[PDB]
DNA sequence: ATATACGGGCTGCTGTTGACAA
DNA sequence: CCCGTATATT
């Protein structure tokens, strides 16, 4: 169950987007020149999946438990529990006489400085019986000494064009009826994270039965593009009280949050023509508004203040 | 308080009788929600809570069983905390432990929850608590709402986070006006010889603000200084007020760095004698605003609010007090020469 | 037992609002493929109740010891407990069936509330825990603010926002409860009470109980609800603007001093002032400035500042604007 | 076998293409054989450890196994066992022909505690007639003053383009890899001083492409970050918010977390050519924004507001 | 109730468990033939035991095998709760019941009218390696006594880091070397002695081993009467012991270690 | 003791190099004189490193011992603001309206000075707050400096992120105190003053410790912070005797502050 | 007429991991 | 950092 981990890729050819990196990794595997990797990027891109597919391709099914170590954030990572076990692991003469060993180090940005220094020594000392692989999200929490010996690979955010066919395959696999606007709205409401495009589908399909733009927007609660355009039109032209009443009624009818409205208004403000200074004023006030909505205040007053900050500067000009 | 002429029954209350009848109607049937009492200090919330407990139970609330308890932090550290908790009702003040209040609340509340058919657990001064302690208290008071009820007491219901505020009723107690204070002072003194003329009682009530505790203390203090009262007899004041008055007088007579250092040392000495920074700021504002008469008055008020927010956000008081003093001095110097 | 604990939803067909989540839970009950859950929203909408009802009617009251654990904010959570205890529970195996022969789901449920009060170090272990063990355990996180949770924790859970309740639904539920408990309500009193409650089920239920126990079982009007809630009278609130419009600083200070003497919370005063401001005959610029000042004062009060000085600042800014 | 970063290691002392003075002096000292204790410092990726090991091998020769001691950070360096073993090795007598002495090397000595160093400083001034020391480190502020007070401190520097190009040409000639001038310039640009990084990048590019054209180098991944922020700060100097936001949007779409960007902004801002008032205000705004981001509220709007506040200062 | 087991001499099980106790956790294996407790460390060293059904008097199992993980220290403390020094004539009896998955392990002990009851909740399982050492690729094998190496392995705990084992048909038949702070220390053992029951080495083999992994063999060497050493082509070391009880039965303990 | 004077080290180094030169043996380049004072300049009165560097350099600057800056010297360096006469360069200027913020060129890096003193930032800021008043002549600059110090204080008030961002506070405080001094910062305007004045130590430590001990002495002894804020005003207006001996002294302690 | 040393101001105010002496 | 003073030496 739980589609996201039910349809996880099991081979290197069932991924998308990044193609040069995958071909380079395949060439590394073919010539048996696998270096130490430092895979980093934003959430939901396919790092652990890629490394696990590489591990399953390299080794047999009965050897994965005796020649592969896995250390994560839920395990213990100090000094002694690394100085003993991994030094002994590199002190192990290889069983099955084939290949080398692997130590997967997930969430590598959690260890301390001493552990990283010892790991630098471990990885540099003996590059014939172990091949470390670090996977991180922040590159500021890795010491430069350990950052200068592992091949850095960047996994950027995904793009809709190659993101569509995998969702189409998932839809076809089960019995789901899909539309055109539904796919576009489903893909758009995910900033490159594929896991936020596969879980929304499961949540929506199990509540209504069919997927459409209105269906997904009601399942999640995101405001529509036309709604944001109407709000902006009401802001830029009409009076104070009339705009307040209109947006109040619109928000009361369909319960809408304030974060998404702020994000869409920010994008539309940057997309329209303004004489510099007004844009600076709007950006500053809207950033303050967004910051102030994480303490426990009231949303109505924040909406009124957003209206007030947007109104006067454009009304005078 | 004086604790010698305080009532112990919902009847014969000198003020705020209607809400007392409402509380009696609520307590006479059980089936209680959690209670949160708020209002200005000196209004007498503790008397209401104690009388509610007396009405809910029998007469077994008039005993004192002061108890000590030692608990342990996660590693080894020990916390000693004293409770006045007598039979049935349990009373605790988890503010004597600075950052051990969270574990105090957890352990003590979870022990007493398993230990009418229900008890109460008072939590005095809920204002000065961290954020995690309130979370744990809220969860444990929601979980076991079948054998124990909570009656929190505080003032300025703004520090308590909304989830607790939206989890219990809210009872408010306002200050007891002015005429009622003079009447209660007159009756309490007439019970014990001599009397208070109406003018003297009115002057004491006006000068003692809204706090009946302070008014009673001032009246008793004046009674031990002079037995025959007159129509032109003043009231003694504390030594932390005249000091602030002198500091405010000196902060405006001259504006030089040496005077700034002198007033900084004065603030140091005043802070040494256990006066919180907030009262210092309030008194300084009152004395300074006593004579501004202009836009500088509003500017000073806004800057003082800014500095107060800064003080309650930061961790060093003297920095902010000195900054406010310097800004006021500069503004007054600029205004004087124009 | 108070009315809040007596009318707690014991079944999925007792939650009023939130159609999508209840539909998803119903579909996943008589079937399979239930994903991870992440509930968030304002207080008094019902999040613990829904998951507790789902767990109760999926397993049964006699099968709670070895199927569900709840880790609240009173459990001393840290890295060690997440590393050992949660892993040990999640690494077990599904037990047998129940007494009454019914279909059963082959998974356990781990419930943890106030996950926003934890630390990042524990959250990393927690997020890695529920990937390799997605065969026998499902996780239901509950929070008020999503921002206090790291990205990989919220990137693998279905996010469900709980809307604040509507007028008609709250009115119907309150009428049902009042009919059940035999209390005489007025058609205008309920319409005022729902407005006062600002969209809170628990607050409205407590208000109803406190009103019916005070009155003893007679008709309750709006005047009782105003006294119980504590709404500031409009005649007093007009004086603030009357003094701020013209005069001097001393009268403004005296008015605010009396208002804070009476014990009213500053949040209610700000909320009521905001309604008056945006409906009067004032220019747009003055309204904008006053609204921004009100928002700033509200935030500063929410960050544990003083009450007298902030009210003085707001009133002084209003005095400056109204005399311009 | 091994990758290209650990297989092409110099075995002699004249293959090192780093600094020119210290290496020549070390060659002269190895010729003579009366070296004092030395402490080497410098940026990573130069070859300090290579120089130390080559010097020791040249000094000893065939008796290296039974007359050399090497200690690391993976190996336990407490106080008790380390002081015991050090004193065993110092007091033990060995025969060396004319002027060769016993060598004790402690790599990355900055990780030692104060107790270890304070116990070590006694053994390094008495047995000097039969043994000598040699230390390599990165941060030289960690070593206490008394230990430095009797050592020769040699400080390295980041490699320039000429030596990097010469050794890269040597490697290419050895491996017979068809090349192009602009591609090698791009590789050197990506290197940014460190040399093992450059060799690893070249090997990664050559893995599955067969050419070192610039397009292939950029396609196979990487790219240097700071020079983009350097232009962005200059753009915000002149109140050009419209031109300033473009680079921020590009970086955000590239996949960089807010903290990584905001740290580099501060680091580039400190070493810049501006006035004092502007520097003060910029530092203040960056500090407030970093506090906000660390508290959890991170998004594009906060960075846009920071840019707007930076541009407001100059009006 | 899955498996229930009763016995009247706890000392046999207690000493068998103590002969293998150097970790904190252990994994059990209940089968129609008996129990088998195994432990692993550093993904290289692995020690296993065996308690056949002949020892037991009341043994009952249900359906298939049963696996669970138990803390070893707590179990060993609970077993020997009546003092580890009984005079001849005093015995302790124990009963244990495990009622399937998800329920703890019972232990009722009795001696001379004193009855104790204890429970151990189990959170299982882990995964074990596949150290197959079938006697097909074994090249060097030897069998020998214990009193010879009592002091020898007792004189083996120094501040060294590697132990060298060399076996050859000629000259150093069985030599152990330890390089430490002071100097070398050789402990050559010749053939045709009172502790040389069979010498059948074929080709010379010199190998290095870690002291940390091979140290806990002292406990197995102390409570033993014979030791068998086996090494294959690659260089993996297999140690076989032979322990006896008061009644006069025999139980075996095996150790597997990998070379450097 | 005191560091060796330049002349003594100069004469001894000259004697040593003369002795080496007289050894002859071969045509070896004597180290140049111009580098010989450079060797002694970057050693700070330490013979052993000077001799080591001379040996290293005579093989055919080296010996860059790190400096410690003597914190009381760093404070003076920050608070004295050695300025230049605005040598003709292409530094950016404030275009039109910021004409009152023009400053002369600076020859000090505050970050290096603060780092090299080896002190925590929150202590450096306290010392600066204690010692920065006396060097100022105007009030507006004092106001600006106080505001900058307060803003530096705000950034470190939490506990989880107190050590993630600490350089910002110290940098802001140092640069604000340095730039706000417009009276001093006009190059050739330092004549004449800067008499023989010693610095001091912050007085906040004793006051804070007294506050804490008085907190405890108020709590545990009237426990049935708020007591010092609310109950202790009542204590200040209590002034009546009671039944004890060590408590009358405490009552007379708080309530007898000097006042005419 | 020029290089070098005295004089006066500093030890100080919640959690998770690691080394030392017994 | 800062100012003024007592001794070795050419
Ligand atoms: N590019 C992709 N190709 C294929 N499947 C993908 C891709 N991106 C995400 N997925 C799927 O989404 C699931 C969740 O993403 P993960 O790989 O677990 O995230 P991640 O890369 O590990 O980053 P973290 O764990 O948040 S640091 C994966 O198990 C895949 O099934
Ligand atoms: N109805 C009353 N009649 C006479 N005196 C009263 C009455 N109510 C209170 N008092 C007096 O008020 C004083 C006690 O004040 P309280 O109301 O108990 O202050 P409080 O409730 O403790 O407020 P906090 O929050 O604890 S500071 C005593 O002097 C009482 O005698
Ligand atoms: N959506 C709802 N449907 C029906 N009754 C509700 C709903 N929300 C609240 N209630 C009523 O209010 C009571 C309190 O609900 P809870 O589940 O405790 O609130 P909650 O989910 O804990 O939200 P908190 O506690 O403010 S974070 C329930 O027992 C119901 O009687
Ligand atoms: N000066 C140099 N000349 C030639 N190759 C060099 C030089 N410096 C570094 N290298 C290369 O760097 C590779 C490994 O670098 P190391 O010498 O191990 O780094 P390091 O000197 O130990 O400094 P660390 O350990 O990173 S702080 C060698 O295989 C060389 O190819």
């Amino acid at each position: 169950l739980p589609w996201v981990e039910k349809y996880r890729p099991q081979t290197l050819n069932d991924l998308i987007s990044h193609q040069d990196i995958l071909s380079t990794i395949q060439k590394f595997i073919n010539e048996d020149r696998l270096p130490h990797l430092l895979l980093y990027g934003p959430p939901g891109t396919g790092k652990t999946s890629t490394i696990l597919a590489c591990a399953k391709q390299l080794y047999k099914d009965k050897e994965f438990g005796s020649m592969v170590l896995e250390l994560n954030a839920s395990d213990d990572r100090g000094i002694d529990i690394i100085r003993g076990p991994i030094l002994s692991f590199a002190s192990t003469r290889t069983i099955f006489k084939k290949g080398f060993k692997l130590v997967i180090l997930d969430e590598a940005d959690a260890m301390t400085q001493d552990a990283q220094n010892a790991l630098r020594r471990v990885i540099e000392k003996f590059t014939e019986n172990t091949r470390f692989c670090l996977i991180c999200n922040y590159l500021s929490k890795i010491i430069p000494a350990l950052q200068s010996r592992c091949t850095r690979f960047r996994f950027g955010p995904l793009t809709p064009e190659l993101m569509v066919p995998r969702l189409e395959h998932v839809v076809e696999e089960e019995k789901v009826d899909i539309s055109e606007d539904g796919m576009k709205a489903l893909v758009t409401l995910s900033s490159g994270d594929m896991r936020r495009a596969l879980n929304i589908l499961q949540s929506t399909n199990m509540a209504f039965g069919k997927v459409t733009e209105e269906t997904v927007y009601t399942c999640t609660g995101h405001p529509l593009k036309s709604d944001i355009a109407n709000i902006l039109d009401w802001m830029l032209n009409q009076d104070f009280t009339t705009a307040y009443r209109n947006i109040t009624e619109l928000k009361t009818l369909k319960g809408l949050a304030l974060h998404d409205i702020l994000t869409e208004i920010h994008l539309f403000v940057h997309r329209v023509d303004f004489p510099s200074s007004v844009r600076i004023h709007l950006l500053t006030k809207m950033a303050d508004i967004e910051y102030r909505l994480s303490v426990g205040t009231n949303e109505k007053i924040q909406l009124s203040s957003l209206i007030a900050a947007f109104q006067v500067t454009r009304d005078l000009i | 308080w004086v604790d010698k002429y305080r009532p112990c029954s919902l009847g014969r209350l000198d003020y705020h009788k209607e809400q007392a009848a409402q509380l009696r109607n609520l307590v006479q049937c059980g089936d209680f929600p959690h209670l949160l009492v708020y209002g200005p200090s000196g209004a007498g919330k503790k008397t209401r809570i104690m009388c509610i407990l007396r009405e809910l139970y029998g007469v077994g609330v008039e005993k004192l069983r002061i108890e000590h308890q030692t608990i342990t932090t996660p590693s080894k550290k020990k916390i000693e905390i004293s409770t006045i908790a007598s039979n049935y009702h349990l009373e605790v003040n988890p503010s004597d432990a600075g950052n051990s209040d969270r574990v105090v609340i957890q352990e003590m509340l979870k022990t007493v929850a398993q230990s009418r058919d229900f008890k109460v657990v008072l939590l005095t001064e809920v204002d000065k608590l961290t954020k995690d302690a309130q979370h744990a208290l809220r969860r444990t008071m929601e979980k076991y709402m079948s054998t124990c009820r909570l009656i929190l007491c505080c003032n300025s219901t703004s520090k308590v986070i909304p989830p607790i505020r939206s989890r219990c009723l809210a009872v408010r107690v306002p200050a007891p006006s002015i005429e009622d204070i003079c009447h209660v002072l007159s009756t309490v003194c007439k019970k014990e010889g001599l009397n208070l003329p109406s003018q003297l009682a009115h002057r004491l009530a006006e000068k003692s603000c809204r706090n009946l505790r302070k008014a009673l203390l001032m009246c008793e203090a004046c009674r031990v200084q002079q037995y025959p009262f007159t129509a032109d007899q003043e009231i003694p004041e504390t030594d932390w007020e005249v000091y602030l008055r002198e500091t405010a007088n000196a902060i405006v007579s001259q504006q030089t760095p040496q005077r700034l250092l002198e007033v900084r040392g004065r603030l140091y000495e005043l802070l040494t004698h256990c006066i919180p920074p907030e009262i210092i700021m309030k008194g300084l504002l009152s004395e300074l605003l006593h004579n501004c008469d202009g836009q500088l008055k509003g500017e000073v008020a806004q800057m003082a609010a800014y500095y107060e927010h800064r003080l309650q956000l930061g961790s060093k008081a003297i920095y902010h007090l000195e900054a406010f003093v310097a800004k006021f001095m500069a503004l007054y110097k600029k205004f004087m020469e124009d | 037992v108070p009315w809040v604990e007596k009318y707690r939803p014991k079944c999925v067909d007792e939650v009023a609002f939130q159609e999508e989540v209840v539909a998803v839970l119903k579909k996943s009950l008589e079937g399979a493929d239930l994903p991870n859950l992440l509930f968030y929203g304002p207080p008094g909408t019902g999040k613990t109740s829904t998951i507790l009802a789902a767990a109760r009617e999926l397993f049964g009251p006699e099968l709670f010891r070895l199927r569900v654990l709840e880790l609240n904010a009173s459990d001393e959570r840290g890295i060690q407990v997440v590393r050992e205890k949660v892993k040990n529970f999640a690494q077990l195996t599904v037990s047998g069936s129940r007494s009454d022969g019914k279909p059963c789901p082959p998974f356990k449920i781990v419930i943890l509330d106030e996950a926003d009060s934890m630390t990042s170090a524990a959250q990393a272990a927690l997020r890695r825990t529920m990937e390799k063990e997605s065969k026998t355990t499902r996780f239901c996180l509950i929070c008020n603010y999503v921002s206090r949770i790291i990205e990989p924790l919220t990137s693998r859970c279905s996010k469900f926002r709980f809307k604040p309740l509507s007028d008609k639904i709250q009115q119907q539920r309150l009428l049902d409860i009042a009919k059940k408990e035999n209390v005489k309500i007025s058609d205008e009193g309920i319409a005022y009470l729902v407005k006062v409650s600002e969209g809170d089920l628990r607050k409205a239920i407590t208000f109803l109980q406190s009103a019916t126990r005070l009155t003893g079982g007679k008709e309750i009007t709006e005047k009782v609800i105003t006294d119980i809630a504590g709404v500031i009278p409009a005649e007093k609130i007009d004086g603030v603007f009357a003094a701020c419009q013209s005069g001097s600083f001393d009268k403004l200070e005296a008015v605010v001093k009396d208002l804070i003497d009476e014990g009213h919370a500053a949040t209610q005063l700000v909320n009521q002032l905001h309604d008056v401001v945006v409906e009067n005959n004032l220019s747009d610029k003055q309204k904008s400035i006053i609204t921004e000042k009100l928002a700033e004062v509200d935030k500063c009060l929410a960050d544990g500042a003083d009450e007298h000085l902030q009210l003085i600042s707001l009133c002084a800014t209003v005095m400056q604007q109204l005399s311009q | 076998e091994l990758p290209w970063v650990e297989k092409y290691r110099p075995v002699k002392l004249n293959e090192i293409v780093g600094n020119e003075d210290t290496v020549s002096r070390l060659e002269v000292f190895a010729r003579e054989g009366n070296v004092p204790n030395i402490i080497i410092a410098g940026p990573p990726g130069t070859g300090k450890t290579t120089s130390i090991l080559c010097l020791a091998r040249a000094l000893l020769g065939p008796a290296l196994k039974d007359a050399m001691l090497e200690l690391n950070a993976s190996n336990d360096r407490g106080i008790d066992v380390v002081r015991n073993k050090i004193k065993m090795f110092a007091q033990q007598k060995v025969t060396l022909p004319k002027g060769r002495h016993k060598i004790i090397i402690l790599d990355e000595a900055d990780s030692m505690t104060d107790g270890a160093q304070q116990a070590l400083r006694r053994t390094m001034e008495i047995y000097s007639k039969t043994t000598r020391f040699a230390l390599a480190c990165n941060a030289s502020d960690k070593i206490i003053e008394p230990i430095q007070s009797r050592c020769a401190v040699l400080r390295y520097t980041k490699l320039t383009d000429a030596q990097i190009l010469t050794r890269l040409m040597n490697v290419i000639e050895k491996e017979r890899v068809p090349y192009t001038d602009d591609g090698l310039e791009a590789i050197i640009f990506t290197a940014q001083g460190d040399m093992r990084q450059a060799l690893n990048n070249l090997q990664s590019t050559f893995s599955g492409f067969g050419f070192i054209n610039s397009e292939n180098v950029f396609k196979v991944c990487d790219e240097p970050h700071p020079l983009l922020v350097k232009e962005m700060i200059q753009h915000c100097v002149n109140a050009n918010i419209d031109e300033a936001y473009k680079i921020l949007a590009h970086l955000w779409h590239l996949g960089y977390s807010p903290e990584d960007i905001i740290g580099n902004i501060f680091r580039v801002c400190k070493t810049f050519q501006m006035a004092e008032y502007l520097k003060l205000e910029f530092i203040k705004e960056i500090g407030y924004t970093h506090m906000k981001i660390a508290e959890g509220v991170n998004s594009l709007l906060q960075m846009a507001g920071l840019l707007a506040r930076l541009c407001q200062k100059t009006m | 109730y899955s498996l229930v087991a009763s016995l009247d001499n706890v000392r046999n099980l207690s000493t068998i468990l103590k002969a293998i106790h150097f970790r904190e956790h252990a994994t059990c294996f209940a089968t129609k033939n008996g129990i088998k407790v195994t432990v692993e460390n550093a993904k290289c060293v692995q020690a296993n035991a065996f308690i056949q059904a002949g020892i037991f008097q009341e043994f009952k199992v249900q359906e298939e095998s049963v696996t669970f993980r138990i803390n070893l220290t707590v179990l060993l403390d609970c077993l020997s709760i009546f003092g580890s020094s009984p005079m001849p004539g005093t015995l302790t009896a124990l009963r244990m019941c495990y009622q399937g998955y998800g329920y703890p392990l019972m232990l009722f002990l009795e001696e001379g009218g004193v009855v104790t009851v204890c429970k151990i909740n189990t959170q299982e399982p882990e995964e074990t390696l596949d150290f197959d050492f079938c006697s097909t690729n074994v090249i060097n094998k030897i069998i020998l006594q214990s009193e010879g190496l009592r002091e020898a392995f007792s004189e083996l705990d120094m501040t060294s880091e590697v132990l060298q084992i060399t076996m050859s048909p000629d000259k150093p038949y069985f030599r152990l070397s330890t390089f430490g702070n002071a100097g070398s220390s050789h402990l050559d053992y010749p053939k045709d002695s009172d502790l040389m029951e069979a010498f059948h080495c074929n080709q010379t083999q010199v190998n290095r081993y870690k002291i940390s992994l091979l140290k806990p063999s002292t406990k197995a060497l102390v409570l033993s009467c014979k030791v068998s050493i086996r090494t294959d082509n690659r260089g993996f070391l297999s140690l076989q012991y032979m322990i006896r009880n008061e009644d006069g039965q025999i139980c075996f303990v095996e150790y597997y270690c990998c070379p450097d | 003791f005191n560091p060796v004077a330049p002349t003594i080290m100069m004469k001894f180094l000259n004697r040593i190099v003369t002795i080496e030169a007289n050894k002859n043996g071969g045509k070896i380049t004597v180290p140049d004189k111009t580098s010989l004072e450079l060797l002694c300049q970057g050693c700070s009165g330490d013979i052993r490193s000077a001799i080591n560097s001379l040996q290293f350099s005579s093989s055919k600057a080296i010996g860059g011992k790190d400096v410690s800056l003597f914190l009381f010297r760093a404070l003076g360096k920050i608070l004295y603001c050695k300025r230049a006469s605005l040598t003709e360069l292409d530094s950016p200027r404030l275009p039109s309206h910021l004409s009152e913020y023009e400053r002369d060129t600076l020859l000090v890096e505050p970050e290096e000075v603060v780092e090299m003193s080896h002190m925590p930032g929150d202590l450096f800021n306290l010392y600066l707050h204690q010692n920065y008043i006396d060097f100022f002549m105007e009030i507006d600059d004092i106001v600006r400096a106080s505001e900058f110090l307060s803003f530096a204080d705000i950034l470190s008030g939490d506990w989880n992120t107190r050590s993630l961002l600490r350089e910002y506070s110290t940098s802001i405080a140092t640069r604000g105190v340095m730039h706000s001094n417009k009276a001093r910062g006009y190059a050739h305007c330092q004549g004449g003053g800067s008499s023989f004045r010693p610095l001091h130590k912050p007085q906040w430590f004793l006051i804070n410790k007294k506050y804490r001990e008085n907190c405890l002495a108020a709590k545990a002894l009237f426990p049935d912070l708020c007591l010092q804020t609310q109950l202790l005003p009542y204590l200040a207006l209590l002034t009546i005797p009671m039944r004890n001996q060590a408590q009358i002294s405490f009552i007379q302690d708080i309530g007898r502050l000097p006042l005419k």
